[PDB]
């Protein structure tokens, strides 16, 4: 029994929350934010994760050079992320550099210069990553399939935003942005670890208390998305792996199905051909894909945002002349969630999730991840006897009933990445989201 | 971690406040024990296989129904083998260690048909970054045998099924053997293992053939995969000022987007490179390494030169900031390091294995600068660095260049 | 039928001192008269082998028994279309009609099994 | 050979009775003048492709009606072309050695389709012989460029088009060309190649990049296909003496099913192990080298120590009878060397392009056995010891040990 | 008919003040006519591949030639089975209408017939 996840405010309306862990001697303490990208319009998307470079480029007091050196006499390290619908950023330090660490974080989000010279900088910094994300698959993939299945909305724009508006990109709409969404309603300090919650809520007291107020504040994870399905084939016959995507429209963080949804993907659930055990899984899918070798990996996701969500699966596979039987297996296995599963995979896939969500939270970092997503996602932090009865509530009919109005018969985004010739055309892979003897 | 005794295995244990227990079996049977080349590797990998009591299929599925993890990994001093469960399971993942160690029946096809083929795609993985390889290469050259031996399973050197149940004749004895429980409450696994483990062979310690010996020079591992070069001293007595002078060079950045205030990391400026000083101590000897990759031949013999400069200038003078910068860096990679269940379990494997007490993150040593230049000017002036290269080798710099 | 099924009930005879008594003597003038031996086969030789099952057990024998047994098929084929009888050393001799085969295709079978079993559990 | 000048082309011929001539092309475009790793071996294989007034289908059905034969090889000096006919058939030789240094049509599809392929199955087949990649890698440890660059073009540095067509562009040129003819009228070939090569570019003499450097060092290559082992000595002023001594410590047997009484050939008693003393003189910088093979890694440690003992030995005290037994073997590896056809070019194309007179293999001097001594102890005592290991490099000896 | 015969006969055409003078218009009214640009086709997309010495020639291609002769192949199949045609920056204009694969094909050619020339030689 994990200790009691301790939560108080500010008066600006600022949610500080906190688990201490006497045993380890580190400390995870961070802010973050119910804000990203998809709070960008068109014009000026790519300016959440501009913001991001710029925070680390010099405070009005700490210089680029400064800030370095405060960083490196702390002894850890500062790290930061943005996403579509979160922004991160947290410091990990030692016990007693705790107070140092939420210093220098408030400055950099308080103080931060954006000076012209930093700006025009960058832009060429992030000119060139635009260039090389094309290495990493799996991301080129998720983006892609992103921006195909929420066609020309919020949630389909990349984080790094188009080249034309990384050129013009000014330090007027910088501000502008970080503005209007860094309010202290929508931010939460966290700390896990060596931290004591009332020596963190005088430190945010000190440091955060002069943070602006959102005009109408809405509730933490407050949000319309209209799936689109389609296909985006970038097909590289010199590349050796083809990568391919496929998902349906899935569930919010706050849907009534948010459990149903995970115990389904767990029924699928992973394999990757390096790892030992996994020739030996139990999933169905993970039996096929094994014995027949049509894949390096396969990895189930279900991705959840504020008002939509996407589920589905990844695989990666060298065998281009079975690609076609991977994708019909794969999604004859999805058939069964509405046809033929029962208590036999249900009780198992709850099994492994109620262990695995305990399971993920194994250091400061992840449990100050669990903290904060959770608290900007939902509002609050849910209990591990919470989680334990909403899993515990699913049955064989809720998944059945589930993937009856959400796989059976429904459009599929899908994305495909290399050697990609096998794949066949989207309405042979869409026919297989339904079979004809049931 | 509180260390006892449990019918002739040491286990130490830490009790904890969260629902998720580690239990790892540490074993003396790193690479520099290997009687073959590899089999470390191969044994680790043969960890979980068929026993004679419950067949690895059999245990997976059964694994999956506790939701736990398995975990593996071999290093030049040891096999770890780690589990991670909910609390109330410890039993279970006890009993099945003890089905590994006693009642492994180590099978041809296992070998053949799973073993091999894993332990290969494990090395792929690893050599697709140049660095690693050029860090397990500057280990070749400067021991040669013991913790020069490779520690992974290679093709050229193919290890057989008599080779790996020899090894593990020796190696899964009481006397090789260390329990580690992270978040296990110490007097419940103490009884457990005391009934699991009692009928383990006693065997005896497992010894490097040979003592350690060091050696200067050269390796030049040509790849078409990347670029990487390696710049280590090897240490003929391990003094722990080399954590504080391997944090102190430093290389990574402790900012996004920037590039850092470390000696090392000031010397990639204007390239697309990276660098990172570590010092690995072996208890008899240490190497104390300098990697820096990068896709240009031309930058990482830029960068080579710079970091050699780093380290003489070091050996000059060292600031009490940057003393202090040191002692924080230091700490804080200590303390990170004991929470890491995987180098936590090997830690205590060593305090228990061998006698070496741990030190503690909160009583590492605060060097002077007096202590720091004096170790780095040891280094500058070793009378055998090893310098591997990998890559466009024809394009990398050479030992007596730098 | 599996070979599995066929060794389990071949051991409750031998197991049983009266069935054994009366199966053993039959079993041996059986295999006399089966008539292998003339043509230089093993018992093993016979077994079925187009399954997934038994190419996975053969895969599994060490590679000397294998060109061993690929002789036997060749030389036990040519005396089919001759028309003729092994001779001399040719002949199996009971002592060399060892069950090389049964070992690796109990092991293929008994993890077949079991994942038959283990696709079939409920958590109680 | 009356060495004469054709049209600004150095041009040897001998005249002889018999009715097979060879006319060879020496090209001053060996390895160590290469611009790219592995371009000499290329423009080599490019010879005798398609040129504009012939195409390579052309020539190759046309010297099938004259019965000749084509011979083509890559030193670390020169590339040489050779062409075997009968005497009358010289005019069309001589013209097909125009076309090709003046108008080969350097075509994308013959580098992909017909020379590279062909270059990658020439270096395959040589490194089948464990032996040869042993010397190859002490090459390169010892001068690392120039001399130290690879002969053979290989897959981690592929050579382009234009790099191929760049370094043709220097090569193919009055001032890099040597025409020999062996069986060959003097005066015939002098009028022939000075109307056929009279509009050749003059170009300039093509140089080593840097001044040939000499270093120490260990060169270990794992295969799986055999064992060798390689000590070299780089020697910094090359002398004639070391012929004498190479052949002296000889290696392989002057008799069938016999070992030898060199002292080479008598550390292998016991042992299937070979064993040949070499020395390379590459003008300014030499390479005395002994190369051991065998199947046993043990057995080629065994006889590396006692190779290095004769060396030591040597160097202590020759005999009269193992002086005059050396002057010999040596005469008689130089009259040879001047007989065979592929080394008989090249050794007159050094004394053509370069300018080293031949020595004439009966003017092989005669050293007394306190100069054979002499050379031995300045080897024994060299600073700068390489040795390269091939096969299961674990196993076989490393420079320190030596 | 062989590219070789039609750029040797065409040759003689040009050469000819007369009969280039009367042809060449022809020709280019002929393209017009013909409609491929329309379909963002240069000329030597046309041609048939499925033959030993074309199958030659397109390996011969450049890589960057190769690719974009595969787009404009799957752009004009896309035109045609949508009964559209190319606007804009899609219709080939006279100076894109490069002959980007003859000189690979002269070659195959050239070597082909020449091998059929040398395998009918007869000394003299």
């Amino acid at each position: 029994v994990s200790p009691k996840t301790r939560t108080s405010n500010l008066k600006n309306g600022l949610t500080i929350a906190s688990e201490s862990n006497p045993l380890v001697q580190t400390a995870t303490v961070g802010v973050w934010i119910d804000a990203g990208s998809r709070n960008e319009n068109a014009y000026n998307n790519g300016t959440a994760h501009f913001f991001e470079h710029l925070a680390f480029k010099g405070t009005d007091k700490r210089s680029q050079h400064q800030l370095e050196l405060d960083i490196e006499n702390m002894g850890g390290h500062l790290n930061a992320y943005t996403s579509r619908e979160s922004t991160v950023y947290y410091a990990k330090s030692f016990k007693d550099d705790v107070p140092k660490s939420v210093e220098i974080l408030a400055d950099i989000l308080q103080h931060s210069k954006l000076a012209e010279s930093a700006i025009d900088r960058e832009r060429e910094v992030i000119t060139r990553e635009l260039e090389e994300v094309n290495k990493q698959y799996e991301e080129v993939v998720f983006d892609h399939l992103h921006a195909t299945a929420f066609m020309n909305q919020p949630l389909g724009r990349t984080i790094l935003g188009p080249r034309e508006n990384i050129q013009t990109i000014t330090n007027t709409e910088l501000r502008k942005f970080i503005t209007e969404n860094y309010t202290a309603d929508r931010m939460v300090l966290v700390g896990a670890g060596a931290v004591d919650h009332d020596a963190l809520v005088e430190l945010a007291e000190k440091y955060f208390s002069h943070l602006p107020s959102s005009q109408s504040p809405v509730p933490l994870g407050t949000p319309i998305p209209n799936f689109v399905g389609s296909e985006v084939r970038l097909r590289d016959d010199t590349m050796p792996v083809a990568h391919i995507a496929i998902a349906v429209e899935g569930v919010s963080w706050t849907s009534e199905d948010y459990y149903t949804a995970l115990v389904a993907q767990a029924i699928i659930g992973n394999y990757d051909r390096a790892v030992g055990t996994s020739r030996h899984q139990g999933s169905r899918l993970s039996n096929i894909v094994s014995e027949n070798n049509l894949a390096n990996s396969f990895q189930s996701f279900s991705t959840s945002y504020s008002d939509t969500g996407l589920w589905g699966i990844y695989l990666t596979s060298e065998n281009t002349t079975q690609i076609d039987d991977l994708v019909h297996f794969t999604l004859k296995e999805w058939n069964r969630l509405s046809t033929s599963v029962s208590n036999l995979q249900v009780e198992r896939a709850k099994s492994q999730l109620k262990a695995g969500l305990l399971l993920s939270l194994d250091g400061t970092t992840y449990v100050a991840e669990d903290i904060g997503r959770q608290l900007t996602t939902l509002g609050r932090r849910v209990t591990p006897a919470e989680v334990e009865a909403k899993l515990e509530a699913v049955t064989e009919h809720d998944v059945r009933a589930w993937a009856q109005k959400t796989l059976y018969d429904k459009d599929i985004a899908l994305v495909g990445l290399g050697p990609i010739e096998g794949l066949y055309d989207y309405n042979r892979i869409r026919n297989d989201m339904s079979m004809m003897r049931w | 971690f509180s260390t006892a005794e449990a019918a002739g295995v040491k286990v130490a244990a830490q009790d904890g406040q969260s629902p998720i227990s580690d239990l790892s079996v540490v074993l003396r049977g790193g690479s520099r024990y290997a009687t073959v080349p590899g089999v470390s590797h191969i044994l680790e990998k043969f960890a979980f296989q068929n026993t004679v009591p419950k067949s690895a299929l059999r245990f997976v599925r059964e694994l999956e129904l506790f939701g736990g993890k398995l975990y593996t990994h071999t290093t030049r001093e040891h096999i770890v083998l780690r589990t991670q469960f909910l609390k109330q399971d410890l039993p279970y993942f006890v009993d099945a260690f003890a089905n590994v160690l006693k009642e492994t029946k180590f099978q041809q096809f296992e070998l053949t048909e799973r073993v091999a083929p894993v332990a290969e795609l494990d090395l792929l993985k690893r050599e697709s970054d140049p660095a690693f390889t050029a860090l397990e290469a500057a280990h070749e050259v400067a021991f040669r045998t013991g913790l020069g031996n490779s520690v992974y399973a290679q093709g050229y050197s193919p290890v057989t099924l008599e080779d790996v149940k020899e090894f593990a004749r020796q190696v899964y004895a009481k006397q090789n053997v260390a329990v580690v429980g992270n978040n296990v409450v110490p007097a419940d696994l103490q009884q457990l293992v005391g009934t699991a483990f009692a009928d383990l062979q006693e065997g005896s310690k497992v010894t490097q053939a040979g003592t350690t010996t060091l050696h200067g020079g050269e390796a030049r591992v040509r790849t078409s995969t990347g670029n990487a070069l390696t710049i280590a001293l090897p240490i003929a007595e391990p003094k722990p000022v080399y954590h504080a002078l391997a944090s102190f060079l430093g290389g990574p950045a402790s900012m996004p987007w920037s590039v850092g205030a470390s000696p090392l990391a000031q010397a990639t400026v204007g390239t697309h490179t990276s660098v990172k000083a570590t010092y690995h101590n072996y208890g008899d000897a240490g190497l104390f390494a300098i990697t820096i990759k990068g896709d240009s031949p031309a930058e990482i013999s830029q960068v080579a030169h710079k970091a050699v400069q780093a380290l003489k200038d070091t050996g000059a003078e060292v600031t009490e900031e940057q003393a202090a910068r040191a002692y924080a860096k230091s700490k804080f990679a200590a303390a990170e390091a004991f929470e890491n269940p995987d180098s936590s379990a090997s830690v205590i494997g060593m305090e228990l294995l061998s006698g070496v007490s741990r030190i503690a993150p909160e009583n590492v040593q605060k060097f002077t600068p007096a202590e720091l230049s004096e170790a780095a000017a040891q280094l500058s002036a070793s009378a055998k660095p090893v310098v591997a290269a990998v890559g466009q080798v024809h394009a990398l710099p050479f030992a007596d260049e730098l | 039928a599996s070979i599995t099924s066929v060794v389990k009930t071949s051991e409750l005879i031998l197991k049983s001192p009266l069935l054994s008594k009366i199966v053993v003597p039959l079993a041996k003038t059986y295999v006399k008269f089966s008539g292998y031996r003339q043509l230089g086969f093993k018992m093993n030789d016979l077994i079925i082998e187009e399954t997934p099952n038994m190419q996975l057990a053969l895969r599994r024998l060490p590679p000397t028994e294998s060109y061993d047994r690929v002789y036997r098929l060749i030389r036990a084929t040519q005396f089919s279309l001759s028309h003729k009888l092994a001779t001399g050393n040719d002949i199996t001799k009971p002592e060399e009609d060892d069950h090389y085969l049964i070992p690796y295709i109990l092991d293929v079978e008994a993890e077949a099994f079991e994942k038959d079993a283990l696709d079939n559990l409920e958590v109680v």
